[PDB]
């Protein structure tokens, strides 16, 4: 029963380990989604101004 | 692997690569571009971030070039970023199954499991997850908002 | 006595312990602990799993910390169960030793002898070991599948 | 390539090469050279002056002899002032692009963008764009005003 329960809970607990990587991948994006857009404005204005300069 | 992106993404990425073109030769820093890797329809971990920051840096001078920039941004579109499998994911800890986990339990769930987070990436999570704003993570509206960009 | 573990152990042994370990501070309960111990590449008999909870949890309160949990897998390394060892045991419930246990002799023994199961868990057992069919316990392939941790 | 101009151009631009030559190396300095340009129908940039001095300046001190003055006159022929593209220069500083710019809006550009004019040149081009001279850039006036030779 040690080995059997071992493998049987191994399946469930590996499932859980994949669960939380699943959570983490699709969370950790949202935090940079704002700092990207900040630089988007700050440097798209730089290129607008480069056209303004030329 | 630079072809898996969309053409509109490719044009906006010409723009974006020029945006971080502090080098000018046609290479942009990968770490600061790390925030770019999380925005346009991508959902990477910090581990996936760093992997595709360093591994895809084929030129390898610390500042990745534009063809490999498009290569970078398309590696994430491979991962199984699905909407219901992760509702099932939260139900492992939402034993109620109503769509609600406590804020402390969520900080638990990610500072410890799988791709363990950093606490600066957990406070933002409790905030953007407790959209209701009651010290209680509503992982359903959390689903609806992370599916958005 | 959290020293008898190896680092290869300790890493995943926290990671799985962390699957139920609150806020990264290092604490879980004991049944929770029994669930963790079975998926650490190990195979705990509940008797040993409780003898340790006796000697780690000095009062047996049921709250176990990360140094205490390493203290536990320390002896788990001592009484680790191997492959051939479970290979010969299934030949014992098979009273005549024909090579496979009969249909419900397996039901009868695991539900009243050793660390007793339940009939539903014995059916799961059939799903895992009795790969031959409904009533011929194939322990060779069962050991093959369990050893594939 | 000190043999670019034709006889009419040579004669017309030789006695204007003169009227601001004071250093006298058979050459002319930078700003005297710009004044020579700007009195010769054509209206070069401060940047074109240097781009087309340095390329032909065999000396590198910013002084250009008359044989090289031939080259630079011919390049300024090739840089003949395109009437519509300055008018176009005005519809994007005046982001609406209706035809009229305030003195402040355009001065915000002539102080942050391109060859930033001194405020004297800015005020005089206010008086020259707004023929009345009050502070309202009419660039559909400014352009053909400057076309006058």
């Amino acid at each position: 029963q040690s080995w059997f329960r071992g493998c049987q809970v191994r399946a469930y607990m590996r499932h859980l380990n994949r669960v939380v990587t699943i959570i983490q991948k699709w969370w950790r994006s949202y935090l940079g989604r704002k700092f990207y857009q900040l630089v988007v404005e700050a440097a798209y204005y730089t290129m607008k101004m480069n056209l303004y300069n030329e | 692997m630079a072809d898996q992106l969309t053409e509109e993404q490719i044009a906006e990425f010409k723009e974006a690569f020029s945006l971080f073109d502090k080098d000018g030769d046609g290479t942009i820093t990968t770490k600061e571009l790390g925030t770019v890797m999380r925005s346009l329809g991508q959902n990477p971990t910090e581990a996936e971030l760093q992997d595709m920051i360093n591994e895809v840096d084929a030129d390898g001078n610390g500042t990745i070039d534009f063809p490999e920039f498009l290569t970078m941004m398309a590696r994430k579109m491979k991962d199984t970023d699905s909407e219901e499998e992760i509702r099932e994911a939260f139900r492992v800890f939402d034993k109620d199954g109503n769509g609600y986990i406590s804020a402390a339990e969520l900080r638990h769930v990610m500072t410890n499991l799988g791709e363990k987070l950093t606490d600066e990436e957990v406070d933002e999570m409790i905030r953007e997850a407790d959209i209701d704003g009651d010290g209680q993570v509503n992982y359903e509206e959390f689903v609806q908002m992370m599916t958005a960009k």
